[PDB]
């Protein structure tokens, strides 16, 4: 089902996605414990994820949400870091990906800060870091994040203490 | 998987202490996100 199209670094679309990654790095209150110590990334590859079934599933729900929220899907582009990236691009998000321990209940979490999502690529709290070196701040091993299209609809505003 | 509050479609978690932290969002239906870009990267050691 899923096809991955490599984007050229000379393409405006690649440069735009990279800029969103780089410009949303921030410092984290754990000093880098979960995700590592860095101010920027080395972008190695950006692939467009193509899946007709998943896309039509997404746009079908988007239209339902839009009609329940004064014709406004409230669609965002947001980061998601997860060990389950390979399952997500082939089968989509589902209830197995619900973060029971999340601060806003058992759902699927996304971040505006790329570096927030980077804290979860190796698991909750960075897990034990990369599989080869067990290093949550590994500078060697390749990581993967998703940049996702997300329908928020009417979003409940929850101020957090973070 | 839980539910969003009645009348809502997602939750916006907005940090109110760290003024540089951006928002985090939660959806409760897998079909409300599409994984559009797969980004392969390394973090870079500060110089
Ligand atoms: C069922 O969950 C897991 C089980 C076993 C290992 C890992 C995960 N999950 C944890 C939640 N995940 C996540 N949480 C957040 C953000 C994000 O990108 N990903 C960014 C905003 C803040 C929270 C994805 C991976
Ligand atoms: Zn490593």
């Amino acid at each position: 089902g899923t096809i991955l199209i490599d984007l050229s670094p000379d393409d405006k679309e690649f440069q735009s996605v990279e800029e969103e990654m780089q410009s949303t790095v921030r410092e984290h209150r754990d000093g880098g414990h979960a995700g590592g110590i860095f101010n920027r990334y080395n972008i190695l590859k950006i692939q467009k994820v193509c899946n007709k079934k998943l896309w039509e599933r997404y746009t079908h729900r988007r239209k339902e949400v839009s009609e329940e929220n004064h014709n406004h899907a409230n669609e965002r582009m947001l980061f998601h870091g997860s060990p389950f990236v390979n399952a997500i691009i082939h089968k989509g998000f589902d209830e197995r990906h619900a973060y029971i321990g999340g601060m806003f209940g058992a759902g699927i979490y996304f971040a505006e800060n790329s570096s927030k999502s980077n804290q979860y690529v190796y698991g909750i709290g960075g897990g034990t870091g990369c599989p080869v070196h067990k290093d949550r701040s590994c500078y060697i091993c390749h990581r993967q994040l998703l940049f996702c299209r997300v329908t928020l609809g009417k979003s409940f505003l929850q101020f957090s203490a973070m | 998987m839980a539910h969003s509050p009645p009348g809502h479609h997602s939750v916006t978690g907005r940090p109110s202490v760290n003024g540089l932290a951006l928002a985090e969002y939660v959806i409760y239906r897998g079909e409300q996100a599409y994984p559009e870009y797969l980004i392969t990267y390394q973090i870079m050691r500060p110089e």
